[PDB]
């Protein structure tokens, strides 16, 4: 009769302990024990839970509610296991600017999440802008626009809200300051009143693709140009080209669900900014750059020795963690995702972490993380990286180059050739780690002459509606087909990479590509072609 | 609020169908049931007795 | 220690009916220990190959690891590894009532064979229910391969698995939080664990100790003290009566020939014997005797003699009339004979059987299913092998078996004891404390007479080879069960008032019925109507109905002889005058009477019994339309006599012996279900079939 | 049956007069008396606390829910013993300045929590401007910065706030004053409203190192210079060369857990100036510089004679209080914190403490105190000092010296040597007693030739990012390899500690080091380097 329930979460004790599961019969959902023959045909995920906290992730829904859907509906699939937490997680994307003095640079840009090391919790971007004329004639900005040592610039820019997190936001919009090298800060990003009105669900845009994106710049009377910007302010972006976006974690309210009527209405009196400091003491943080080399995290609950109260918690090894949070599965008993075994990923540590996990490897006799996987105890607070093994990265931990072996076997599957371009098919992962490519003639001698021999001339590469590489080789060129002093001359086409280019001209302004680190990616001679 | 949705639900909610002719039967019963039970008593001791009929009351033997 | 010790003993406590007492009885014991492995004394006379055993799920298997098993056999005595997480752990608990709940199944049910059959049904509707989910629930792959239905030959031959099917219930409904999955998987099987672990066990538990002949004779002697007092006080008197009860007193030839002495002897003397349908067989043997000493107006003079040679039967009496006493059916001076005696006996039981020396009884009576229903009796046992039952027709027994009533003398057991050939039915009665009754010397109790019972369950049971009904009942105040007859009786006659269009309070299928089978009776109603209305035509049912309405003529259903009921003897005045059969129909007082319990020997179902008498009526009723002032029959009529003449033997033999039953076979047939038999009396009898449609003209 | 417990704090009355613990049962906890035999052998801690209070600490959080873990999961784990209040203690960090008039002087600053005499319940900073000249040119402070007496400069800071306390504060941010000298008040930071919606955990920053620092200045509009600063302030600040940041405790509202559900909210009514009071009145306060000689406030509810009350807590030894507020442990009995054992500690108390600890050394009979230190009963209103005594102090109670034979002692390890540079390796805590070094050579025959002649000089010594002590003499050598005029010229080098050091120049103006009490500290030969 007494069926007890310690947390009061509406599952009973036992069940929360072991392991359970709903499954729906005909058209009623009730909650059981985990058999295991029976259900693991129908294809159901055992859960298990901590029998003593309303939310054993700690975030704002409760381990009852969670699993059986009573909740709102936009929180991720993914997310709806019990042991991850859903929070969210805000970073400000910046799309394009257009500069003039208080004759207009307007220049389209990309941006990237970043991430850098010691390692805290605040979310912060960085923008970098492409470096390639646009214009033929628009060497040098300085004139371009123009600017004199006395004189001052404006600053217009287009940005977007992304949400990667797992929960949604639903009145506030962020605060967050622009800053230019290291501590000089541009801007602090007014927080508009009373305009986000929308909602930001998980992998979407505010506002989305189709509208037009919030200028920045007020276009009222707030302040005439806010972001002024000295001369000597001008040069020092002239040298870095790069951008830092810092935002803090100021959300709005909470949505929570009523059991009694199913209604879901925003609560005035939660509010996530007293909630993140609870899953920021008490979770294991994983973060993965598998999906589309974009840093996607993740927060893991976690068992901490020191607490009572936290030992609780059904006791987590690293290896479910994968399987739960990201689709990891076994085809055939071998952790693997989407094919690309565990095998080709680095494993990196926090100091603390690197500690931690050489005492648990020692008790077992073991060197090679990859076996003892499943057996490797997760406690409160290690920060873990996982990161593709064959790319090169930066400071940041961003994507930023890769071994040159593999980047030829990308480019072995010849579509068609002609003397009028390429139309390849590349895995949309590795073209963005290319910057560009160097175009060169081959006299039937062995000469040597490079078409785009200018630092800022080598975005040749576009994209076909339907996902097909398509390289013009008369954009940089006089808008002539390509003429050839012999049908024995070899063709070649090299490629690139971001870690080897240069921003900037050199000391004595040189524009050629020679010191440029080149990797061979193509040879046909004329008869090929 | 809540209190007042459980009156309401019962009186409309017919849980069960009794059937296409078996309230006919029932209807006139519980008629009869209000009047005194010593009244159809004396009904029947003078004589004949009622007994309901299902088509046009103009028409019978 | 303490709170592991205590651990255990909540766990126990959980057990439901105490099967620690079958468990005792069969000499099992109970050890907490530590270490299986390193098990007990007691325990490792069997470390062999038998060490791999499937927990409920069947994927592990080591004697060190499990912490719950059970010795097996000869004794077996259980070992739980004792801990003390069980009180919360479940998925450790599971196992503990896993192996609780097969040795009992195992070692003890097998004992009695059952499950037997009872169970059986359960599982075939497992493997044909709509969704796949519940059989994957309770067995593995071996049973799921079987390609058709389960009977009883594979239960018996296989045992292991149904063991282990059965066993996996049992333990899923103890275990509190796991009781809503099973119902919501397997809501029959659940039903059975229900209504199984909650009355039956206890029931089951003591057929148990019914094995062990000295357990037997404890009861039997505690029976004995009890009852010192009242056998110290019998009087001779009483004895004497009850030596005569046990035994039927048979009719002396020399007192009954002594007692004619007239011409009528003489007469007798030189009477063609085999030729009187009327004596039966055994009446033919006494009669056979007397001629061996020594179609006219003789018959009528045997008709009396009949009513002088019946064995002095207390107890049939009883049944015959019903608990009316005063039934003017036989002659006044032994009808005397017969009041005084029981009205003796009735103050003989007046000690009453409650006390506080013990608790609920079980006794035993086995009887001939041929007493209840020689319909049924005829075809219940299979026809190839006498051991076995047809499943078929029990169905139909089952059925409608609810409630009964005894109004004479019930003679019971104390032990079963085996029955002879013809006894086929295992009573388990339940007294209540206020139940008036005699003790006997010889083993048997004599019980007061109109007491109700109400039947509980209906099952098949096995027995040392053969197959037998097991009935449980439970003893309550007739009145509790008189209350459900006359509403029977007000549902049944509302609902013919509308389909015929009667006045609403009319007294037509008033029945009184106090005998062993009336539940089914009451609801054979419901039947027997339903094949009526729908084969008649409409308007010819009305127009009689009317008929009859317009008397006091009511239909009369019951199990008592028919000579005995009310309006039979009190219009025929003579005493001689007594009949029955199936059927009787009273002109005089327009009434169907059916007598339910006996069996035509010759119709082939009870509905026909209902058409031929009511042939009888409606053959009244075209005669009154003719002529109002006269009351005559349609035989008579020089049109129709003649037609007997003729025809008259195209058919069965019985119709032959006379017109009046005559039209009645003739009548069921041209309105029979089988077209063919409409078809036959057409070929055989095609005057007749004009005949009769004219007098149903008559509208 | 019913359990009597009537200060209504789910621990019953026995259990909290006598003693009992927390233990982790498989999954689920429960509340046990302590056994002596079965409890030790798991490493559980015994617990004591008052059964007629609330929180034994008379803080926020009740006896039962803070050693059970039902409490905000921010709250440090030292402060998860019954008998320690939790509360904040803001004081204010600032990094670095700049200057400039109503030619910018832009110097990093060091700051330390500071403690003096009759020490009262307020924190207060004090903070030391670098000396060194980072610039060569940058002769005489009143001349690099056109200063005209009938002239006034503007003072722009860095600072950042820091939590060395044992609870998180959550809106609200202390308003702060700025002093120079005794009584001159420069300026009073105003409280900004509703924008410190983030969270300060106990040793943590806010804004956290990751981030720009806030500007002090407000850079807006607000006034022109709110700093305004005199002529004679300017000359008395380079006199002084060091600033006070005296802070009150007007912190913000408490976090709550709350039953129901779990969640911790921040309550409205709640304000920690109306708790502080009374754990101030009923605690003795101790501070130990132990971790890294920075002052760390512990306090510990005691017993008050005077009071029925109070009279209810456990009677508490200092031992305990020591072994259970900073992680001091019993190896072989003997009182230790990592290493340095006891007896190298001083003890410092005020008047009163030190009439009550004279009387309780009398009544025992006992001359040392390091003996008889688990029989001392504590008093409420004690209030006592723990600092190394192996060091020299300042009147502020801040590390500025040490006998020489320590500093000798920490240098004898000498990892490499060259013409180039030492690379040492001395124990992190030293190096922050040491101003800076004065390197010198020395003839065969008497001379010596002192390479950074230079007051300002001095400051040398750089370290490597492996943590290896580096002396770069190269920036005061203008560029120039290291000359010996002997292979057998031997080669000295002293140390100058902070208390033996100069801020100004001399009364003549000198530059040279000769006033200056200076500690030998290295002696090799020419051909030895």
């Amino acid at each position: 009769p007494t069926v007890p329930d310690r947390d009061n979460d509406g599952i009973p004790d036992s069940l929360e302990v072991e392991g359970y599961t709903v499954d729906v019969k005909n058209k009623r959902t009730f909650l059981s024990p985990w058999i295991s023959n029976i259900h693991e045909k129908k294809g159901l995920t055992k859960y298990k839970s901590s029998p003593e906290k309303w939310s054993t992730a700690s975030d704002p829904y409760s381990d009852f509610e969670k699993v059986t859907g009573r909740i709102d509906k936009n929180v991720s699939p993914e997310a709806r296991h019990p042991l991850v937490a859903a929070y969210p997680i805000v970073h400000v994307d910046m799309e394009n600017i257009i500069l003039s003095k208080n004759r207009t640079i307007s220049k389209n840009t990309s941006t990237s999440r970043t991430h850098t090391s010691g390692f805290s919790n605040s979310n912060s971007s960085t923008v970098a802008i492409d470096h390639s004329l646009s214009l033929a004639g628009e060497r040098t900005w300085a004139e371009t626009m123009g600017l004199n040592t006395a004189d001052t610039a404006r600053l217009n820019a287009n940005i977007r809200y992304v949400n990667t997190g797992t929960a949604p936001i639903y009145n506030v919009l962020p605060t967050t300051s622009l800053v230019l090298g290291k501590n000089q800060t541009l801007a602090t990003i007014k927080a508009k009143e009373n305009q986000l009105s929308q909602i930001l669900a998980p992998n979407n845009y505010y506002p989305s693709k189709n509208l037009a994106p919030i200028a920045l710049n007020a276009q009222d009377d707030f302040s005439s140009t806010p972001i002024t910007m000295n001369y000597n302010q001008f040069l020092e972006l002239e040298k870095t080209k790069q951008l830092r976006l810092d935002t803090d974690q100021v959300y709005g309210n909470i949505a929570t669900y009523n059991f009694e009527n199913g209604r879901v209405r925003v609560d005035t009196g939660s509010n996530w900014s007293e909630v993140l400091p609870q899953i920021q003491e008490t979770t294991a943080r994983i973060i993965f750059n598998g999906k589309d080399l974009n840093l996607v995290e993740r927060r893991i609950a976690a068992v901490n020795p020191s607490d009572p109260l936290e030992t609780t918690k059904p006791d987590m090894t690293l290896k479910e963690a994968l399987k739960i949070a990201f689709g990891f599965n076994e085809p055939n008993g071998n952790l693997q995702y989407q094919g690309k075994d565990i095998t080709e990923f680095d494993f990196n540590f926090d100091q603390q972490t690197s500690q931690n996990i050489k005492n648990q490897l020692a008790e077992l006799n073991a060197t090679n993380i990859y076996t003892v996987l499943d057996k490797i105890k997760l406690n409160a607070k290690m920060n873990i990286l996982i990161r593709d093994k064959r790319f090169h990265y930066d400071r940041n931990n961003i994507a930023v180059g890769a071994d040159e072996s593999v980047v030829k076997e990308a480019h072995r599957e010849v579509i068609n050739s002609s003397t009028e371009g390429l139309l390849l098919n590349i895995d949309k992962d590795i073209r963005k780690i290319l910057s560009g490519y160097i175009v060169e003639i081959e006299d039937t001698e062995g000469l040597k002459e490079v078409i785009n021999d200018r630092y800022d001339m080598l975005n040749i590469s576009s994209l076909r509606q339907d996902g097909k590489t398509f390289i013009d080789f008369k954009k940089y060129n006089d808008k002539l087909p390509l003429y050839i002093s012999n049908p024995n001359y070899k063709v070649n086409v090299y490629a690139v990479t971001k870690e080897n280019t240069i921003i900037n001209p050199s000391e004595n302004g040189d524009t050629s590509t020679n010191g440029i680190k080149k990797i061979l990616i193509f040879s046909k001679k004329g008869y090929e072609i | 609020q809540e209190e007042h949705l459980k009156e309401i639900m019962k009186h409309i909610v017919k849980i069960e169908v009794k059937g296409e002719e078996a309230v006919k039967k029932e209807a006139a019963e519980k008629l009869l049931e209000k009047v005194p039970s010593d009244v159809l008593e004396m009904y029947k001791a003078i004589g004949g007795k009622i007994y309901i009929v299902d088509g046009d009351i103009t028409k019978h033997i | 220690e303490a709170v592991k010790k205590e651990a255990a003993e909540k766990l126990l406590e959980k057990v439901p009916s105490d099967v620690l007492e079958m468990y005792k009885a069969i000499g099992g014991k109970i050890y907490i220990v530590d270490g299986d492995i390193t098990k007990h004394i007691s325990l490792e006379a069997l470390s062999e190959d038998k060490k791999k055993i499937k927990d409920i799920y069947g994927k592990d298997a080591l004697l060190h690891e499990h912490y719950v098993y059970a010795k097996e056999g000869y004794e077996p005595v259980l070992v739980i590894q004792s801990s003390e997480d069980y009180v919360e752990n479940t998925e450790k608990a599971l196992n503990v009532y896993y192996e609780i709940g097969k040795i009992l199944s195992r070692d003890i049910l097998s004992k009695i064979n059952q499950p037997y059959q009872k169970f059986l049904d359960v599982l075939n509707t497992i493997k044909n229910a709509s969704d796949s989910d519940g059989q994957d629930l309770l067995f593995t792959n071996q049973l799921k391969e079987h390609p058709t239905d389960f009977s009883v030959e594979f239960l018996e031959q296989n045992s292991n698995e149904v063991q282990e099917v059965f066993a996996k219930a049992f333990a899923y409904y103890i275990e509190p939080q796991h009781r809503d999955v099973l119902q919501l998987y397997a809501p029959e099987a659940f039903n059975y664990m229900d209504k199984f672990n909650e009355q039956e066990i206890n029931l089951s538990l003591e057929e148990l100790k019914d094995q062990r002949m000295l357990a037997r004779y404890e009861k039997w002697e505690k029976i004995k003290q009890h009852y010192q007092h009242w056998s110290d006080s019998l009087s001779e008197e009483g004895r004497g009566l009850l030596k005569k009860l046990q035994i039927p007193i048979e009719p002396k030839k020399d007192d009954i020939i002594h007692s004619l002495s007239q011409e009528e002897k003489e007469l007798l003397k030189r009477i063609q014997i085999d030729s009187s349908d009327f004596l039966s067989t055994e009446e033919k043997e006494f009669l056979k005797k007397l001629q061996i000493d020594i179609s006219e107006k003789e018959k009528e003079f045997l008709k009396k003699l009949k009513l002088d040679i019946q064995p002095y039967d207390i107890n049939q009496r009883l049944q015959d009339t019903g608990g009316l006493i005063d039934s003017p059916s036989i002659n006044l001076d032994v009808r005397k004979q017969y009041k005084r005696d029981i009205q003796n006996i009735d103050a003989l039981l007046h000690q009453s059987i409650g006390s506080t020396l013990y608790n609920k009884i079980y006794l035993y009576e086995n009887m001939n299913i041929n007493n209840l229903t020689a319909t049924l009796g005829a075809d219940l046992v299979d026809s190839t092998d006498n051991t076995k039952i047809n499943r078929g027709i029990f169905n139909e027994f089952k059925k409608n078996f609810k409630y009964s009533i005894s109004s004479n003398y019930m003679i019971v057991d104390i032990n079963e004891r085996p029955a002879l050939d013809n006894e086929r039915l295992k009573w388990r009665i339940q007294l209540s404390p206020d139940t008036r009754a005699g003790y006997l010397e010889n083993g048997k109790l004599i019980l007061q007479r109109n007491i109700g019972l109400e039947i509980k369950d209906v099952q098949i049971i096995k027995q040392s080879e053969k197959e037998y009904i097991r009935i449980d009942a439970k003893v309550v105040p007739k009145s509790k069960i008189d209350t459900k007859i006359q509403e029977a009786q007000l549902n049944i006659n509302q609902e013919w008032n509308k389909a015929l269009g009667l006045p609403k309070y009319t007294k037509l299928i008033t029945f009184n019925v106090h005998n062993r089978y009336a539940s089914n009776i009451v609801e054979s109603a419901y039947l027997i109507l339903n094949e009526w209305k729908n084969n008649i035509q409409s308007d010819l049912i009305k127009k009689v109905t009317n008929y009859l309405v317009d008397g006091n003529g009511r239909f009369v259903f019951t199990d008592i002889t028919l000579p005995n009921i009310a309006e039979q003897y009190t219009h025929q005045d003579e005493i001689y005058e007594q009949v029955h059969s199936k059927g009787l129909y009273v002109p005089e007082s327009r009434s169907i009477l059916l007598h339910g319990p006996s069996k035509g020997v010759e119709l082939r179902n009870d509905s026909e019994g209902f058409i031929h008498e009511f042939g009888h009526a409606v053959d009244d009723y075209a005669g009154y339309l003719l002529d109002k002032n006269q009351s005559d029959l349609v035989t008579n009529s020089k049109k129709f006599i003649d037609i007997f003449k003729e025809e008259g033997s195209n058919l069965t033999s019985y119709g032959r012996t006379n017109e009046a039953e005559f039209f009645a076979e003739a009548f069921r047939l041209m309105h029979s279900t089988d077209h063919a038999e409409r078809l036959k009396v057409q070929k055989n009898a095609p005057k007749t079939f004009q005949f009769i449609n004219d007098q149903i003209k008559f509208i």
